[PDB]
Order: structure tokens, then C-alpha cells, then sequence
């Protein structure tokens, strides 16, 4: 009875790594699409300009 | 003078894919914790 | 019998999970690739013209 | 003429918050292995 | 005592592969990291110039 | 007129490094769950 615990709560602890990666990864996304559109709306333009 | 945009929201919304089928395992595995 | 086999199911899920966001990462590598050579091969051509 | 320079270092500094706050988990999880 | 020490061992596996993947993560920073720096540094002032 | 391109795909091949020796781990767990 005591393992069992021990190795579900161990398990609930990775999962809650997992979802700290998760929402890591969501914000890389943001970080790369703020790159996007500062070139493409700012630095494109002011190129052809 | 021939400089398009670009464009990357193909692979982002790929990533946004795998992100979202990730957080949908990991609530399968916490199912199977609260299962216990 | 069924605790330790809920418990290998339960890490078997999660490393599903591991395995998603290990292509989330590969994905990131492409878009990050993809910035880099439209920098590099349309940006910086364009201000050198 | 009128371009200020991008700064996400706001959302850069939000990813190394949940990069360190899923490393400090890890070592919540290896806790009650090493418990075992 | 051997299935519950062969769960312990794949929890320990699962975990150094998060933490592989928190290394990624890392350095995925560094390289948005050194995009931003590269335009803010260098396509910038080439285009006020 | 001193643009010299941004090369980063050393940072990158880094990412891949971590991330293949990650999936070659998760192969590790998943090998002590077929041990099961």
C-alpha cells in the first residue's frame, strides 16, 4: 500500500513536469510568431519603402 | 521589389497538433491515476 | 494484479505525452530553420541591393 | 525610419518560469523515487 | 519486489527524458534569442542607415 | 556593406542531440514496461 502510493504520486509529479513543458512550448510558439509579423510588417516594408 | 512574406503558421498550427493531442495523454494518464 | 498494471498504463500514457512534444520540438526546429533562411537568403540580399 | 526593435525577452523570461519551475517537478518526482 | 522496482526504474527513465527535453527547450531559447539580437543588431541599423 | 549572415543550425543540431538522445530514454522506459 505504501509503493503503490509512492509510485502513483512519483507519476502525478512527472505528469505536472509535462504540463510545465506544455505550456512551454505554447509560449514558444507565441515568441516565434511575434518574430513573424514583426518582419513581415515592419521590417519587409520598410525595405520596400 | 519580389519580397513575399513569410508565412510559418503550417508548421505552427503542426505544433499548436502535437501540443494539444500531448495535453490530451496526459489527462489518459492522470484517468488512470484517479483509476488507482 | 490490477494496481501495478493500471500503474504501467498510466506511464505508458505519459510517455505518449513525452513522445507528442518530442515532435512539438522538431516542429520548432523546422520553423526556427525556416526563419533563419528567409532572413538570410530574401532580408539581407534585399538590403545589400 | 519609424522601427523600434522586437523585445520578447516578457515571454522568453515566461518560458525560462516554466522551464525551471518543470525542472524543480522532476527533481518532486526523482524525491519520492529515491522514497521508494 | 520486481515489478514494483521495474515501474521505479521506468518512472527514472521516463524522468531523464523530460529532462532531456527541458535541455531543448533551453537552448531553443537560445536560439530565438539570438534571431532577435541579429535583427535588432544588425538588419536594423543596415536598414537605418 | 558588413552583413555577414546568421548561423545557427550549431545551437540547432544541440536541440536535435538532446532531442534524439530524449526519444533514444523514452525507448529505455518503454523496454522496462514490455520487463513488466
Amino acid at each position: 500500500r505504501s509503493d503503490i502510493e509512492k509510485l502513483k504520486e512519483a507519476i502525478r509529479d512527472t505528469n505536472k513536469a509535462v504540463q510545465s513543458v506544455q505550456s512551454s512550448i505554447g509560449n514558444l510558439i507565441v515568441a516565434i510568431k511575434s518574430v513573424q509579423d514583426y518582419v513581415n510588417k515592419e521590417i519587409v516594408p520598410s525595405i520596400a519603402r | 521589389v519580389a519580397l513575399d512574406p513569410i508565412d510559418i503558421s503550417x508548421v505552427l498550427n503542426x505544433i499548436k497538433x502535437d501540443l494539444e493531442e500531448s495535453k490530451e495523454w496526459i489527462r489518459x494518464s492522470n484517468x488512470k491515476l484517479d483509476x488507482i
